């Protein structure tokens, strides 16, 4: 008996949560992980 | 012209859409609707032939702090490449008047 | 005297945020050969 | 559970837990546990310790929104726990 | 906060989606590399 | 970003390309979002 309005509210909440989580995690981890992988093969120093 | 038309054999369903074409050579063509395009332009390209070269993800970041006067910055940077210029076709409307 | 106790309405509620939603290279220059 | 030092507040005249007169520890508990003890009709009771934590690293920001809706009962909220030796009576 | 509180992340997500839409539109749009 | 970091872990792969799978083919891989959330949606 799950309502579609409940699912829409859940979708909205989850979308905003994912947006915030991405905005954080990007600069928290991936901005460093990319350059770390580049240094792994020595491709960052140009 | 009396060369092509529709038919409804007691069908309670109107479907005024077409999203696939096949030319005499056999090359199919999918159709996609993107609102972010300019009115007078249509692009014939391929998904793989084009790629979005990114430099840095948004990377949530801050500029400075003057006290309570907080700020924030983004560092989005990307670039576009095409495999062959003479591989994706485009046709416009011109020759008016 | 004269107790009605029907007009408390001390809700003191806040907003709920019911808004609507409509939702790597290293160098600065890159080249390719054709 | 572990507990950082950025979420602790103690008096100056104390030297150990024994003779400690006042000892506070801010915690982040959901609204469920609070509803289990007070204000059942009201669940919208919103709000250095953050700076030191966000500077232990440079990735986290405790004063941000990870996506939890404020009305959601599981929304974490800051509560103040205290141990005090005093004759309140 | 009085009304809602925690507006920073809301505005940040809004701006992220805004720049996404802007990138899509400008990339699908034609403009030379005038420099 | 999820594709950039991966295609930059190496310099050979490009996750956003076509390896040959037809889009209509049922086995065509598609991106889905899985989530674990602690919340009183009720």
């Amino acid at each position: 008996k799950y309502s579609e309005e409940v699912l829409d509210e859940l979708r909205v909440d989850l979308q905003r949560r994912f947006n915030y989580a991405q905005g954080y995690v990007d600069m928290a981890v991936k901005g460093y992980a990319r350059e770390a992988w580049e240094y792994f093969y020595g491709n960052l120093p140009a | 012209q009396g060369s092509r038309k529709r038919i409804f054999e007691n069908t309670k369903q109107f479907i005024y859409e077409v999203n696939s074409i096949t030319d005499p050579l056999g090359q199919s063509y999918k159709i996609i609707v993107n609102r972010w395009m300019p009115t007078d332009a249509v692009y014939f390209f391929r998904s793989a032939d084009w790629t979005q070269m990114v430099l840095r993800a948004p990377k949530r970041t801050e500029l400075a702090k003057d006290g309570s006067y907080e700020k924030w910055m983004i560092e989005m940077e990307v670039g576009l490449r095409h495999r062959n210029p003479y591989a994706s076709g485009v046709l416009f409307t011109a020759a008016g008047k | 005297t004269l107790f009605v106790s029907y007009d408390q309405n001390g809700k003191k509620l806040s907003f709920a945020n019911w808004i609507s939603v409509l939702s790597s290279i290293n160098q600065t220059i890159f080249s390719w050969q054709t | 559970e572990y507990v950082p030092s950025e979420q602790i507040f103690v008096d100056e005249h104390a030297t150990s837990f024994a003779d400690a007169q006042y000892f506070c520890h801010r915690v982040r508990r959901s609204k469920e546990d609070l509803v289990a003890m007070g204000f059942p009709k009201d669940e919208i009771e919103a709000f250095q310790s953050t700076v030191a934590w966000s500077r232990t690293d440079w990735r986290q920001d405790i004063d941000a929104d990870i996506g939890t809706d404020t009305e959601d009962i599981a929304s974490m909220v800051w509560v103040y726990e205290h141990y005090i030796r005093t004759g309140v009576l | 906060n009085y009304g809602r509180g925690r507006e920073l992340m809301y505005q940040l997500e809004k701006k992220g989606k805004e720049i996404k839409r802007d990138l899509e539109k400008i990339l699908l749009s034609g403009q030379a590399r005038t420099d």
